[PDB]
């Protein structure tokens, strides 16, 4: 709703850092304990985050970077969620997997 | 690789492959297990054009060898089937395709069937 994720990939290569792109809607006011976290799809509560980053500062079309080490190892679906200081999710991305789109043993012939 | 993956998992892999490349034929290529001479591949699944001949496909397989071997060798569908090397992948798929949606090939420099 109030926070929107852009350029979210369906696939993120394991071992690469993930740049998360987000934009605040016109009437949304970000706060400094606000955060972005990566949730298994089907998360029940915001306390279930796999990994997180604080909303990036300072704030003047935003991005935050997730280091490869802290990213999910498995084949499950995840999404970005924006959680404000009150514990309220203000935006959630399309789902994605941490995995090559094409497994490496695959060779495309043209 | 019927032993590593379940029928449904393989059918799913074919589904995904076909969704990204609906025009290709998915081919599982495997080194004859008793091969002592030819080197292994850096690739397992080959997504090939319908019109590609068995010969051209053999040259591709050769190009994926982790060591360089110029020697002639055999391409056996299912490891049971000697086929015309002038045959296109479309024909091999029509005639030899596995129930899971994959075509299987074994490459060997020599083999003795029972």
């Amino acid at each position: 709703s109030q926070v929107i994720f852009n350029s979210v990939e369906k696939f993120y290569i394991p071992g690469g850092d993930v740049t998360c792109h987000y934009t605040f809607t016109q009437h949304f006011i970000p706060r400094r304990k606000d955060w972005i976290g990566i949730f298994r799809v089907g998360w029940k509560t915001t306390r279930e985050y796999y990994t997180f980053m604080w909303v990036t500062l300072p704030i003047d079309q935003q991005e935050v970077q997730f280091k490869a080490y802290y990213l999910p190892k498995d084949d499950e679906y995840y999404q970005f969620c924006y959680v404000d200081e009150d514990g309220v999710v203000r935006g959630a991305s399309i789902p994605f997997q941490f995995r090559p789109e094409n497994e490496e043993d695959i060779l495309v012939v043209t | 690789f019927k032993q590593r993956k379940s029928l449904a998992i393989r059918q799913e892999e074919v589904a995904g492959i076909r969704a990204k490349f609906p025009n290709k034929i998915p081919v599982v290529v495997e080194r004859y297990p008793r091969e002592t001479f030819l080197p292994p591949l850096d690739k397992t699944k080959f997504l090939v054009p319908q019109e590609l001949t068995m010969t051209q496909f053999l040259s591709i397989i050769r190009s994926r060898m982790v060591l360089r071997a110029t020697e002639a060798f055999y391409l056996l569908v299912n490891n049971k089937s000697l086929v015309s090397m002038s045959a296109t992948m479309a024909e091999i798929y029509r005639d030899y395709k596995d129930e899971d949606g994959f075509v299987y090939m074994t490459y060997a420099s020599q083999e003795t069937f029972g």
